[PDB]
């Protein structure tokens, strides 16, 4: 039998609560990529969300259901930090009602492959319908025509980098999608890869009390909560965890509302922007100028540009 | 057998060749022009100097 809701500390850390009265995510042109390891399918407090169920393990693409299902919990934990539902049981993630691509790249270890990770990009780009322009227009992300996802998630990073992996990034950023990456869990000086791209937003991890957590690298491009995280976990069940892969999806779940509150009163959604950006005209300019200032001001090496909250993105976004 | 991610040149790269060297095609990519590809350990050196064969990359893990 089900818990009965609660708002986990983290979603009203990003101030997410007050945006769901103008949206929830659900728009129908946004869908939020999660490349994982999988997803509780069933979980009463994820079912309705997910809108694609995909895997890319060994090479090998399946939308078969004993490939897609989540092996290891931490798929389902963060999908639920962005989309776990607004209703009476569970939790609620950061966009309760966005549509999600869980895209399963990791296997039952929470472990992967750089090239299952790169087919799963590509994946995202090209949605279910295996185009990624359908109409030759150029615009996919925010394209009503295509299925193309807004936001590729991914709560994974290691010290390689790659051309191939490098490239797909490329593909994902010049698609329009916005790209979250983990920072990493090594306490180290810089961020694991892809979080390290200039097209990624690295994304590191905070606790309760706004310190950064000793294990997050450092020099992201934002932080957020990522201690003590609360979220949904096998089977049609929920548990407390700690990681970078926690903060991330807070990340995502912000630029869902953004991309969706954008669309909603305009049609369009926003350009991606720069991991310098400071304009209040693309994605992550909005979410630098809008971050809590947390220590050294203006970007530092712990939090970089600080805590990101929704409220106050969107507010910008709609300005 | 190791997993290697080969950048090609479309117009010189055959993925029905690589079976020359022991190896086969694991993916072909769509966006990107790279192939993923399982070779010998030893066919490494012979599969970097393939036709159309641009870069070989090596597989990683991340957690
Ligand atoms: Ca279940
Ligand atoms: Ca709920
Ligand atoms: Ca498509
Ligand atoms: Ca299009
Ligand atoms: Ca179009
Ligand atoms: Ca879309
Ligand atoms: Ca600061
Ligand atoms: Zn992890
Ligand atoms: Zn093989
Ligand atoms: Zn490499």
């Amino acid at each position: 039998t089900q818990p009965a809701q609660t708002i986990p500390w983290g979603i009203e850390r990003v101030k997410a609560p007050s945006v769901w009265s103008i949206t929830d995510g659900s728009v129908s042109v946004i869908q939020v990529a999660v490349l994982d390891t999988g997803v509780d399918y069933d979980h009463p407090d994820l079912a309705a969300n997910i809108a694609w169920c995909v895997s890319t393990l060994r090479g090998k693409v399946s939308t078969k259901l004993r490939d897609c299902a989540d092996q290891n919990g931490h798929g389902t934990h963060v999908i639920g930090t962005i989309a776990a539902l607004n209703n009476d049981i569970g939790v609620v993630g950061v966009a309760p009602g966005v549509q999600i691509y869980s895209v399963r790249v990791l296997d039952a270890r929470g472990s992967g492959s750089y090239s299952d990770i790169a087919i799963g990009i590509e994946q995202a780009i090209l949605g279910p319908d295996g185009v990624a322009d359908k109409d030759g227009d150029g615009i996919i992300a925010g394209d009503p025509d295509d299925d193309a996802a807004e936001v590729i998630s991914m709560s994974l990073g290691g010290p390689a980098d790659d051309s191939y992996l490098y490239d797909m990034i490329i593909q994902a950023y010049n698609a329009g999608i916005v790209i979250v990456a983990a920072s990493g869990n090594e306490g180290a000086p810089s961020p694991s890869y892809p979080a390290a791209y200039p097209e990624v937003i690295a994304v590191g991890a905070i606790d309760s009390n706004d310190n950064i957590a000793s294990f997050s690298n450092r020099q992201p491009e934002v932080s957020a909560p990522g201690v003590d995280i609360l979220s949904t976990y096998p089977d049609d069940s929920y548990e407390t965890l700690m990681g970078t892969a926690m903060a991330t999806p807070h990340v995502s779940g912000v630029v869902a509302l953004i991309q969706a509150a954008y669309y909603q009163k305009y049609g369009k959604i926003l350009p991606v922007g720069t991991f310098d950006d400071i304009s209040k005209n693309t994605v992550r300019g909005i979410l630098h100028i809008t971050a809590d200032d947390l220590g050294p001001t203006g970007w530092d090496a712990d939090y970089g540009y600080g805590v990101v909250r929704a409220a106050l993105a969107v507010q910008a976004a709609l300005g | 057998t190791i997993r290697v991610i080969v950048s090609v040149d479309k117009a010189k790269f055959n993925p029905h060749e690589v079976l020359g060297i022991g190896g086969h095609i694991v993916y072909q990519f769509k966006l990107i022009p790279a192939v993923v590809v399982d070779v010998p350990a030893n066919a490494v050196g012979k599969l970097k100097k393939m036709p159309g064969v641009e870069k070989v990359e090596f597989d990683h893990q991340a957690v």
